[PDB]
RNA sequence: GCUCCACACAGAUGGAUACGAAUAAGGCGUCCUUGUGGCGUCGCUGAACCAUAGCAGGCUAGCAACGGUGCACUUGGCGGAAAGGCCUUGGGUGCUUGCUGGCGAAUUGCAAUGCGUGGGGAUAAAUCAUUUGUAUACGACUUAGA
RNA sequence: AGAACUGGCGAUGCGGGAUGAACCGAACGUAGAGUUAAGGUGCCGGAAUACACGCUCAUCAGACACAAAAGGUGUUAG
RNA sequence: GGAAUACUGCCAGCUGGGACUGAGGACUGCGACGUAAGUCAAGGAUGCUGGCAUAAUGGUUAUAUGCCGCCCGUCUUGAAA
């Protein structure tokens, strides 16, 4: 009744990237309670989801969403990276990302 | 991680001489090929025999007797660095020989800067009795009823806030 | 008359018992036999089941608790001082292990017991505040 | 994990809070700063000082104005700090400087809400005990900060009327902790104590 | 958690059942009589039709990772 | 700013959950000779506390409490650093899952979150006009006239 | 200054090095998945405010071989 | 006196979590299970389900933004200049 969560919020970092070259096919998710990278192994596979608001109402909603799965992880802090249907925008650093347990294996 | 080693040449016996001196020492390196390695350069330097005509009787890996009891180890060290070699020697107080030459080798990169490829290990040996340690920082640890307290402990953080002004006490 | 006040310290000694942070036995607890060294201290935890060896002080917290042990002994007189002592008992009362505890029967909650932990405490909840203001 | 969260900068390293904060607001996060006077700098006070002067003996010969820009106050002199970890210039460091916010004290409401600290940037943590070190407060009331005396003397204020809520709350709780005692052994305190609760 | 289910007929229900070629009558006699045959077994335990009324939702701090199902 | 007419509609979705001070020390309870006092008790992270059940959260009957909570009122207090918020007395109106029952869910078919402009009416003010210099190359500025 | 022999350049893109002609790896069809070199892991900058042993308060330290032979009641080891 | 454990190496040992690829196009062959009939993970994916005609979806312009990119042609010198 209080709360209708059914999926763990994170942050989008930024792109898998060098020094000076970035990759937007692969985008870095950072996702809460996650520290280490056996933490995130559970986390593999799962849909994320990013939900904004759009000026325009399309299919009578003003809510488009954008679909995803978690690839691999990335770096020692739980970093996870993600490939989306289509890349972010690119001005989502730092924007608050939905992860869901499906497919769930527990 | 260090391992002790032992090293036995003897020169590929020829004719007329059979069986030679068998030069046998002990060698500290973190695998066999870094123990035959530091086993040749000492041959070459200590003594006359090379490679060219040296052979590797057998190496095998020597287990302390005791990996559980602390002991004072007496090291007697040979090395080289910008100046000319000089000798050394030093008291450790560790439960085993590998831990002590390691904690050694550590020391040497720390003070002196001397690293494994300018060090030698002459003799380890064992501190039996005590008033025989003849270095203060290690007679220390000699006194009867040692106690003392860890201040100032640096506590680990698993998240970047806290709401707890956390203290160092212990 | 005189006031030495807040010089309380766990100094670290030959018989202290310790509680594993880190490595194999991370949460078992162990003594100490003997100190090797400003940062290596020997400790055997064969009550605990973590075997003798030498241990660094980072990877090990100390605890108020305290038994008398000689210094150096081995793993058969470390357990029958340990057995003697009763340091288990203590551990337990103490509201340390209490809250481990807690915490692992907590980490072990499942979601019908969720459930149910929530509907006492609302039971608990209404309770109090018709005891209170009263 | 949090809208917003409210660091008190008192006791605290300037490089590694700076650091932190920074990367935070580059996450989405934001964050607020309080008692930046309070903040402190590892290393004796004249060298604090000389290196301070040193930054700004660089004036620009033509134009000084448009040229560097040298601010005393504790919470310019943090966000200064922090600005350079930041790739400013740029749209995306431009909006992250726009999350956080340094003030000098505790100014409401924040004066009423919880605060938290950094335990890896915390002064008492990272330096070694008896090392000296430098308080920014000091530190800019003497390269010009004239507002030292109002911050000191209404910061006073703050913990006035403060420590009667504290005792307010800590009367609450005691007779809250009665309730839950007199409460307790029942059979729903049993099953919750056997539950983990 | 789990509920005995041994005294509930499923049998019936198969892939063409659900087939769609103003709800259907039997499909209703069906779920009556399988809440009719669950009901016992629901309520032999306390407190398990409340949780199962009860909806599932995610709270500040679960850790889904952590939490045991 | 007042009034009449024509037209459009960088990232919430549990709670930012309030002392201060020391960190080679601290809190909380209690006691007394009222002290930089005695005893107990706690940290070793927020893995914490409140709240979290109801067709995205309905209808309805009882039991026990008479407490908890939303709502506009109502008496009063506190908050000037960026107060703009914090409450507090009295009643009223709803829920209460604190406890025990009866009704609906389906077919959405195995998932694609599920509030000013532009045209008028009146009225406050400003620029120019005009004109004095205290300003003056031109800008700009100080003045006077229902 | 002028000559003799010898490895890269020149006809040459890529990563690393604040940028780079004498520096390291790597010498090239368009794509997907994965593993690495040099180079890196507090932010800008993708990666550990990792572990362990010691060292240094520097009033212009430190993280870049000539002036470096000696001086210091500065410190840690022989 | 006795076993256990650490380390090394092997398993033509067993079994979970995640990501991309579906290339070939009626059988000819190497193989396994099975007494046999027949089957198979054996020289490259098959079956089922959900969205759709005022569709599903896809294409162009600028701005919205993660990063990179010196001004083109000829000629000097081994190069840049």
């Amino acid at each position: 009744a209080e709360s209708h969560r059914l999926y763990v919020k994170g942050k989008h970092l930024s792109y898998q990237r060098s020094k000076r070259v970035n990759n937007p096919n692969v985008s870095l998710i950072k996702i809460e309670g996650v520290a280490t990278p056996q933490d995130a192994q559970f986390y593999l596979g799962k849909r994320i989801a990013y939900v904004y608001r759009a000026s325009k109402e399309v299919r009578g909603s003003k809510i488009r969403v954008m679909w995803g799965k978690v690839t691999r992880t990335h770096g020692n802090s739980g970093v996870v990276r993600a490939t989306f249907r289509n890349n972010l925008p690119a001005k989502t650093f730092g924007a608050s990302v939905r992860i869901f347990l499906y497919p769930s294996n527990i | 991680h260090f391992k002790e080693y032992q090293v036995i040449g003897r020169r590929l016996p020829t004719e007329s001489v059979p069986e030679p001196k068998l030069f046998r020492m002990r060698i500290f390196a973190s695998n066999e090929v870094i123990a035959k390695s530091r086993y040749w350069y000492f041959l070459q330097k200590l003594h006359k025999v090379k490679k060219a005509s040296g052979e590797i009787v057998s190496i095998n890996q020597i287990n302390e007797a005791h990996p559980t009891k602390v002991k004072n180890f007496g090291v007697w060290v040979r090395y080289d660095s910008r100046s000319g070699t000089h000798n050394m020697y030093k008291e450790i107080r560790d439960v085993s020989r590998v831990a002590a030459v390691e904690t050694l080798y550590q020391d040497m990169a720390a003070r002196h800067r001397a690293r494994f490829r300018s060090i030698h290990i002459l003799k380890v040996a064992e501190i039996e009795k005590t008033a025989d340690v003849k270095r203060q920082y290690v007679k220390q640890f000699l006194t009867k009823d040692l106690k003392f307290p860890l201040p100032h402990r640096v506590q680990k953080s698993t998240k970047t806030f806290s709401y707890k002004r956390p203290s160092t006490f212990y | 008359d005189s006031i030495v006040k807040a010089s309380n310290w766990r100094l670290v000694e030959v018989g202290r018992v310790v509680l594993i942070k880190k490595g194999q036995s991370a949460g078992k607890l162990a003594a100490i036999v003997e100190i090797i060294d400003q940062k290596k201290v020997l400790i055997d935890g064969p009550k605990a089941g973590v075997p003798r060896q030498a241990i660094n002080l980072g990877q090990v917290v100390l605890t108020p608790l305290t038994f008398a042990l000689p210094r150096g002994a081995r793993t058969a007189t470390v357990s029958k001082k340990w057995a003697a002592a009763a340091v288990c008992e203590k551990w337990a009362a103490s509201s340390w292990a209490k809250k481990i505890a807690q915490r692992e029967r907590r980490a072990a909650l499942t979601d019908f017991e969720r459930f149910q932990v929530m509907v006492l405490r609302k039971q608990k909840r209404y309770t109090v505040k018709k005891a209170l203001a009263k | 994990v949090e809208p917003v969260v409210v660091i008190d900068g008192k006791g605290h390293l300037v490089g590694r809070l700076a650091s932190v904060v920074a990367k935070q607001l580059l996450n989405g996060q934001k964050i607020v700063v309080v008692r930046a006077e309070e903040l402190n700098i590892s290393g004796e006070f004249f060298r604090n000082k000389l290196k301070y002067h040193d930054f700004l003996r660089k004036a620009t010969a033509f134009n000084k104005t448009r040229g560097p820009f040298h601010f005393r106050a504790p919470s310019r002199i943090f966000y200064k700090a922090l600005r350079g970890m930041v790739s400013h210039k740029t749209a995306r460091g431009k909006a992250a400087l726009e999350r956080l916010k340094v003030f000098e004290g505790i100014p409401p409401p924040y004066d009423k809400k919880k605060r938290v600290v950094v335990p890896q940037a915390l002064r008492v943590l990272r330096l070694k005990p008896g090392r000296k070190y430098t308080t920014l407060g000091k530190l800019s009331t003497s390269v010009g900060w004239k507002y030292e005396d109002v911050v000191a003397k209404l910061e006073a204020k703050r913990k006035v009327s403060s420590a009667e809520y504290y005792a307010k709350k800590r009367a609450f709780t005691k007779k809250v902790a009665s309730a839950n005692a007199t409460a307790a052994e029942s059979d729903v305190a049993k099953q919750l104590a056997a539950l983990g609760y | 958690t789990k509920v005995s289910v041994e005294g509930v007929n499923v049998e019936k229900f198969n892939v063409e059942y659900f087939a769609k070629e103003e709800i259907k009558a039997e499909r209703v006699e069906d779920q009556k009589v399988v809440d009719k045959a669950l009901i016992a077994e629901i309520k032999k335990t306390p407190l398990l039709k409340q949780y199962l009324s009860a909806s599932f939702s995610l709270k500040n701090g679960d850790k889904p990772h952590m939490l045991k199902f």
